[PDB]
RNA sequence: CCGCACAAGCGGUGGAGCAUGUGGUUUAAUUCGAUGCAACGCGAAGAACCUUACCUGGUCUUGACAUCCACGGAAGUUUUCAGAGAUGAGAAUGUGCCUUCGGGAACCGUGAGACAGGUGCUGCAUGGCUGUCGUCAGCUCGUGUUGUGAAAUGUUGGGUUAAGUCCCGCAACGAGCGCAACCCUUAUCCUUUGUUGCCAGCGGUCCGGCCGGGAACUCAAAGGAGACUGCCAGUGAUAAACUGGAGGAAGGUGGGGAUGACGUCAAGUCAUCAUGGCCCUUACGACCAGGGCUACACACGUGCUACAAUGGCGCAUACAAAGAGAAGCGACCUCGCGAGAGCAAGCGGACCUCAUAAAGUGCGUCGUAGUCCGGAUUGGAGUCUGCAACUCGACUCCAUGAAGUCGGAAUCGCUAGUAAUCGUGGAUCAGAAUGCCACGGUGAAUACGUUCCCGG
């Protein structure tokens, strides 16, 4: 992929990183089964002003040596092309050709 | 208590199955009694990728991890054994959990 | 018997007979005859007219017949001329909520028409 | 089976009567794997005609088996690059196969409400050789003495 | 559907704009591109400019559209018709 | 005084232990019309002990595990002829040439990649 | 058609794995990160070592990289210093203490990858294909490879049309598990693109399996 | 071997006058019953003259193959090699055996490796089937190369049954130069035989005469 | 002469509704690719934003991403305003490291260039990777021989095999790559170890392997044993082999996988990546919001659900396997008609959770009807995930109840635990399966044959 695009994917992992906990406990509030009308208001309307990229659901994960989005293995980190030729040339560990 | 309960993960039993042998070897040697290794469910990882890199798809490959488990419970620890494991070094292919 | 209106439930099992009218469903049905005790598998034939006369005053709880098919114009109407995308696509004769309309569009744009 | 020519796959005798022929009749009607849905269908078919068609269910069986039973056989095979219906004859074991094959399809146009009912109601007007059953059989021997020029 | 716990949603740019337009009644169209926002009813005579991808549609609000999304409204695709 | 067969069928495994006595059969703690609610799988079970005439002479204690009723059904009767020749032990012709000591390996076959079953395959698309 | 990688079906038969080391889940991507960067840049440093192969074994508290090499002396380097200094860097990105080993490949011209590297470096230099394959045979078939099969595939000679042409000697069981087939494979990038060069080398079957 | 000696076995039997060749004409007594005859009196010199030359052969290290296909005289040829420690050729003679030496000699190495290899061990190593598998190929091996698996190089004399049933050895010989010791019916072309005997070889008992007395020659070469 | 190629069978597709892909048309855009078999539920193992490459508009110019230098500041942190956002303007803090007190490091900002960047073109410049003929039985070579020689022989012939498998014959003898075997899994047995799994004999049981205990059995998973035409009979050329039989859990490569020769198609992929060349560089690079990839007169492919009494519905009650789980799977309990919510145990898991299998069986009902079949479509009302469900999510509830009464020519799959049917799980994944990949349950019919079609 583009570099920009694996540019754009580690500025999202990065920013949903320094905003985790104010974004975790503004959803509490939201979703806070007992709480003040207004509290729970004002926290939908604080949830939109941070950045939006600081929402883990906009990441899309990549294979960590090509940045293919497609295909992608979250055992490995690796798309299915990367994950077979390091493979065969027996650089996984344990992996294996499997019949049964 | 004294009881030690230690589970040994592997992805190749050749190994494991060494690693289980010196342990209780040792636990042995220090008059310990312990039950034989006891060989658990192995679990059988299986991963389904596309060879072709475009177009095919009826064109697949199946790769497979099977991770060994052991269990070595030792019932009457002498607090010598306790030290005496920790000076085990297993092969860098092994997992080893004590539990107590 | 008329219980809800012209149209007349058949002499089969009551719960299945009150099905038959509009705006009563088999969930409904079974509520219906829940409160006037009326058993689920009685015909509507072996039934008393005071018993059909407590069927009527419980269907005439809900909405059915015609002052529902009216309540369902109306709703579709107010759509239709309020201008919103649904409404539109109500009065292009094509699915509303979102369905393909590339293929498998037939039920609401009707049979197929060659060029 | 071009090479080597295996043949029928072997199967165990009915559980009820230990009657292989019955046991066919129940694989050859079988729908969806369903084997316990068809021999409940089968055994009441069956003990219908025991207590009122006739006198014993599984001869019964049989008297309406060798009622449909079809003996001349046009299959269509080109000789020397033309059409030709030549007429062969059948053996007894596939005799059978097609007879209980016709039996159950002529059930199948009975209706009256059930499967049971349309089972013994046909295997009965078989076994009096007035079914619509036995037509077919007499079609394939009228289809057989049409085509007799080929032989 | 927005769950009724969480209550209508509305884009805090939107909302302010429209506050302080229903304040000094501006009259002017908003021109806005938060088709996802509910229609309040305090937006009840504005005129609201929505983007539809390619420009602003002019929808002008009543109370027959409170509990509606702006997006509703303005339409994106241009289908004039095969023939 | 007690004897022992295991048997295997479409992967469900039957022990049973059998005994001189009333006749009486106990398929896991319950009676052979309560476990298997069809006929065919009753028959299936007592076919062993049909064939070699000892039905009221031994009593079966069985558990079975795994597969489907017509499964177990298949290994108990398996287990039950095991159980059967390591009591008599002559009685090994007669179960063999009824072929019940055949343990018969058929099993469900993998589904494959581009198959939709194991000897199955997608539509041609008419060419 | 196309081969399966001879390299991989025989792992775990004859053929151990290049990583020894177990993970669950949480660790495994970021492990496989770890190794594929210390191979990157241990290739990018001693490419001019002739490293064979790089396996990397990881203990629970640390990291070990074995480094089968064909001149050793070149990357242990004097009194040990760039090893010593590569130690240091590998133990920066595997992010944990790291120790370096040396293996001899005693024969360099019967392991697959120098011999590889070897032919594109001379492809690199403008020697003709054919002269680099049939000595690399030879010289294998010398010094003892039951078989040798290799293949140069690509614009050979900078001609237009693309071509494979490959060259075996001896005996080379693809479809043998048994067998020892060691396989690697390089490439070229001369002034008019990639040549590939992929080498197959037969040590003889081996009986026992892994053992 | 006395003219006596041949007469009682046989010696002077032949094949029928519709199947002779032309070069033979001066090694033929007569016809009976419409039978060729070979003339005793031609044989016994020319036999006595192959048996000195055998005899001088086997004294400086000579190298002896006896040669015969004939499925019931194979077992008495071989017999023959093994009693005066030479070597044979009984089953279907092989083209190019004598002019494709290397080749032969790559086929006696697989009999000695596969041989080896059963006494050394390894076989459990193999599995079942292909132990039992390697034991079927060393048995061929040993059937096909057994009398030539210690013949070591290109052998110093050849002695041939039926040199017309085994005209491609001949053939092969008179390429290499390697001299040819030959039982030649009537029916054969004695060209290719540099010593050649006139006889009988479709009867065993005849063949089992010549091959005693060269035995008994080589072994007397051999004793010196 | 072989192959589900046909025949013999069983079930489909073609008709209906929907799901999905493609063509076409439309559009501001409907991003690009794949196109007879061998493209069309294909790349994509999962497009609301993101992804995203497309369009509209707003913006940047050594740049979003890298190194180099110079200048100025620790880095980081908290909040205001304007704006759709990008951004722009501001307001609130430091001093850890050696300090040869010079400064350098981590970073941030700024200026100038070398450069970065490109999912821009060519798969007719390429590497790698893949499809296909085809898991078809072939493709060759050394030496010998034959011929003036191109070449031939081996590799043909007789048989026989799944097989260029094998034997005999034969100027061929051998070998290499294939074939088979070595590998995985399945079927039987034995040895070893017994918890979290097991419960036969026992003691009590709150009747629950639960609890003392037991190591027998199921099972687990490591090591072995076993099948080889080995044994017998017949046929056959005293051959290979074939047919049958015994024994045996298994019998004639036992079942299934993995494994794809030399080559063919200038086959596919420059959009995974890498790469020769050409091309753009205040733009074909980069950022943002919104829209689009989901359009809809139509045509085609692949699927799902049906059209019903071998069935629908209600009630009661049985028997699985294989899997997944830490920002995860989430019990019990309470609340809700329901999707779900609250509270909260357990479990990195043979322990805890997902998680009750469903067809089945028993009882009752329905009575052949556009129905108590079918569920499309639409209305009203909701739940969850998510900054955010308008375009354009899944699901629930109430109501609505289309077409459809077995489908023309034609065409597809399948030879046994297969077809058919019934559920269960997993990858991708916040959410989003009728696809794909896997798992078990029930479980057939038929094969006389090799004339024809199809491919070798
Ligand atoms: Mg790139
Ligand atoms: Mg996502
Ligand atoms: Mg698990
Ligand atoms: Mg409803
Ligand atoms: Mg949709
Ligand atoms: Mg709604
Ligand atoms: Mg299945
Ligand atoms: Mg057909
Ligand atoms: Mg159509
Ligand atoms: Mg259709
Ligand atoms: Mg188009
Ligand atoms: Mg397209
Ligand atoms: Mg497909
Ligand atoms: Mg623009
Ligand atoms: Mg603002
Ligand atoms: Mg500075
Ligand atoms: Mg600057
Ligand atoms: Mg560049
Ligand atoms: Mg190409
Ligand atoms: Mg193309
Ligand atoms: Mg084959
Ligand atoms: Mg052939
Ligand atoms: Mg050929
Ligand atoms: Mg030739
Ligand atoms: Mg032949
Ligand atoms: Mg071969
Ligand atoms: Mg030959
Ligand atoms: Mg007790
Ligand atoms: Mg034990
Ligand atoms: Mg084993
Ligand atoms: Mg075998
Ligand atoms: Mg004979
Ligand atoms: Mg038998
Ligand atoms: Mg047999
Ligand atoms: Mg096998
Ligand atoms: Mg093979
Ligand atoms: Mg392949
Ligand atoms: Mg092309
Ligand atoms: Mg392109
Ligand atoms: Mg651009
Ligand atoms: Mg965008
Ligand atoms: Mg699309
Ligand atoms: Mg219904
Ligand atoms: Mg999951
Ligand atoms: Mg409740
Ligand atoms: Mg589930
Ligand atoms: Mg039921
Ligand atoms: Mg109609
Ligand atoms: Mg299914
Ligand atoms: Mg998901
Ligand atoms: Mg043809
Ligand atoms: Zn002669």
């Amino acid at each position: 992929a583009k570099q920009s695009m694996k540019a754009r994917e580690v500025k999202r992992v990065a920013l949903a990183d320094k905003y985790f906990a104010k974004r975790a406990e503004l959803k509490a509030i939201i979703s806070d089964v007992n709480a003040s009308d207004e509290d729970r208001w004002n926290a939908v309307l604080k949830l939109q002003t941070l950045p939006r990229d600081s929402s883990p659901s906009r990441q899309r994960n990549r294979c960590r040596q090509t940045g293919r989005p497609h295909g992608f293995l979250r055992k490995f980190g690796l798309s299915r092309i990367k994950v077979r030729e390091a493979a065969m040339r027996g650089e996984i560990p344990g992996l294996k050709k499997a019949s049964w | 208590n004294q009881r030690i309960r230690i589970r040994l993960k592997a992805f190749d039993h050749r190994l494991i199955d060494q690693a289980t042998a010196e342990i209780v070897e040792t636990a042995k040697r220090t008059g310990a009694q312990v039950r034989g290794p006891i060989p658990l469910p192995t679990r059988k990882e299986r991963f389904t990728v596309l060879i072709s890199p475009h177009v095919n798809k009826d064109a697949r490959d199946q790769y497979e991890i099977r991770t060994h488990l052991r269990l070595v419970d030792i019932v009457e620890p002498t607090e010598k054994t306790v030290d005496a494991l920790m000076r085990l070094d297993l092969a860098a292919g092994v997992d080893v959990q004590i539990s107590l | 018997a008329r219980i809800a209106g012209i149209n007349i439930p058949d002499h089969k099992h009551a719960v299945i007979a009150l099905t038959s009218i509009y705006g009563v469903g088999k969930t409904r049905s079974k509520a219906i005859l829940a409160a006037a005790g009326i058993a689920e598998d009685v015909k509507i034939s072996e039934l008393s007219e005071g018993q059909i006369d407590t069927l009527r005053d419980e269907v005439a709880k809900f909405v059915v017949e015609g002052d529902l098919r009216r309540e369902i114009s109306m709703s579709i109407k107010r759509l239709m001329d309020l201008g919103c995308y649904r409404g539109l696509r109500h009065r292009r004769g094509l699915p509303v909520r979102g369905q393909r309309t590339k293929t498998n569009a037939r039920t609401r744009k009707g049979p197929r028409k060659p060029i | 089976p071009r090479r080597r020519v295996i043949g029928q796959r072997k199967i165990l005798p009915d559980p009820k009567f230990g009657s292989e022929l019955l046991a066919k009749f129940v694989n050859i009607l079988m729908v969806d794997g369903k084997k316990s849905t068809a021999e409940s269908i089968v055994y009441s078919a069956l003990e219908t005609l025991a207590q009122r068609s006739g006198k014993s269910e599984l001869e019964a069986f049989e008297v309406a088996l060798e009622n449909v039973r079809p003996t001349v056989e046009v299959k269509s095979r080109r000789v020397g690059g033309s059409t030709y219906q030549v007429p062969v004859e059948v053996r007894p074991v596939r005799r059978n196969a097609l007879a209980m094959r016709w039996i159950v399809e002529a059930a199948r146009k009975r209706g009256d409400k059930s499967m049971a009912l349309r089972l013994a109601n046909e295997l009965s007007d078989a076994a009096e050789n007035k079914g619509t059953a036995v037509k077919k059989r007499e079609d394939v021997h009228r289809m057989a003495e049409a085509n007799k020029a080929f032989a | 559907p927005r769950s009724l716990k969480k209550g209508p949603f509305i884009d805090l740019h939107l909302l302010k704009k429209v506050e302080k337009a229903v304040e000094s009644g501006d009259k002017k169209p908003l021109r806005t591109w938060s088709r996802r926002s509910t229609i309040f009813p305090n937006m009840i005579g504005l005129t609201i400019a929505v983007h539809n991808g390619r420009q602003h549609v002019p929808v002008f609000v009543t109370d027959e559209m409170v509990g509606h999304k702006l997006g509703e409204f303005a339409p994106t695709r241009t289908y004039r018709g095969h023939a | 005084n007690q004897y022992y067969g295991t048997g295997r069928r479409k992967s469900s495994a039957a022990r049973v232990f059998i005994k001189p006595g009333n006749g009486k059969i106990v398929i896991n703690q319950r009676s052979l019309e309560q476990y298997f609610g069809r006929e065919t799988a009753r028959m299936v079970v007592r076919q062993p002990l049909e064939l070699v005439d000892m039905v009221e002479k031994l009593d079966l204690y069985i558990t079975v595990k795994g597969g489907g009723i017509s499964g177990q059904a298949g290994a108990i009767r398996h287990g039950i002829t095991r159980a059967l020749m390591e009591y008599d032990e002559s009685l090994r012709s007669e179960l063999r040439k009824a072929g019940f000591v055949t343990r018969d390996a058929r099993q469900v076959e993998r589904k494959k990649v581009g198959l939709r079953k194991a000897r199955r395959r997608p539509q041609f698309s008419k060419r | 058609g196309q081969k399966v990688h001879p390299n991989g079906i025989r792992l775990g038969i004859v053929k151990p794995w290049n990583s020894t080391w177990f993970a669950n889940t949480k660790e495994f991507a970021d492990n496989l990160d770890s190794d594929f960067k210390v191979r990157q840049y241990l290739t990018k440093e001693l490419a001019k070592a002739s490293v064979s192969r790089i396996v990397i074994e990881r203990p629970a508290k640390s990291i070990r990289v074995t480094i089968h090499t064909a001149r050793p002396g070149i990357v242990i380097g004097k009194k040990g210093e760039d090893v010593e200094k590569l130690r240091k860097v590998v133990a920066d990105i595997a992010g944990v203490p790291a120790q370096i080993n040396i293996a001899e490949v005693r024969k360099p011209e019967l392991d697959a990858k120098l011999v590889a590297d070897s032919i594109t470096s001379q492809l690199e230099r403008r020697v003709m294909f054919r002269r680099a394959m049939k000595r690399a045979v030879q010289n294998a078939m010398r010094l003892g490879a039951k078989g040798i099969k290799v293949e140069v595939s690509g614009r050979l000679g900078g001609a237009e049309i693309a071509r494979t042409e490959w060259y075996r000697e001896g005996r080379v069981p693809l479809h043998t598990l048994r067998a020892d087939i060691d396989y690697n494979t390089s490439e070229a990038h001369t002034t008019y693109g990639v040549i590939g060069v992929k080498v197959w080398i037969f040590k003889g079957e081996i009986l026992g399996g892994m053992a | 071997v006395s003219m006596r000696d041949m007469l009682k076995a046989g010696v002077h039997f032949g094949h029928q006058t519709r199947y002779w060749n032309p070069k033979m004409k001066p090694f033929i007594f007569g016809a009976r019953n419409k039978v060729h005859i070979i003339n005793l009196e031609k044989t016994v010199p020319m036999f006595n003259e192959a048996l000195a030359e055998l005899n001088k052969i086997a004294s400086r290290k000579g190298k002896i193959l006896f040669v015969g296909t004939k499925r019931a005289a194979s077992e008495a040829v071989k017999d023959a090699a093994l009693s005066c420690d030479q070597f044979f050729v009984n089953h279907r003679w092989l083209g190019g055996m004598l002019t494709n030496w290397k080749t032969v000699r790559q086929s006696i190495k697989r009999l000695k490796d596969l041989e080896t290899q059963s006494q050394d061990g390894t076989f459990d190593k193999l599995t079942k089937k292909e132990a039992l598998m390697r034991t079927r190929e060393l048995e061929k091996l040993e059937n096909s190369l057994g009398g030539i698996k210690d013949m070591g190089g290109l052998p110093d004399a050849l002695f041939v049954i039926d040199a017309d049933h085994e005209h491609i050895a001949i053939k092969e010989a008179n390429n290499l130069g390697i001299p040819v010791f030959a039982i030649v019916d009537t029916n054969s072309d004695p060209d290719g035989v540099d010593f050649v005997i006139p006889g009988n070889d479709d009867a065993i008992r005849a063949v089992t005469l010549y091959l005693g007395a060269v035995a008994a020659t080589v072994r007397e070469g051999r004793s010196q």
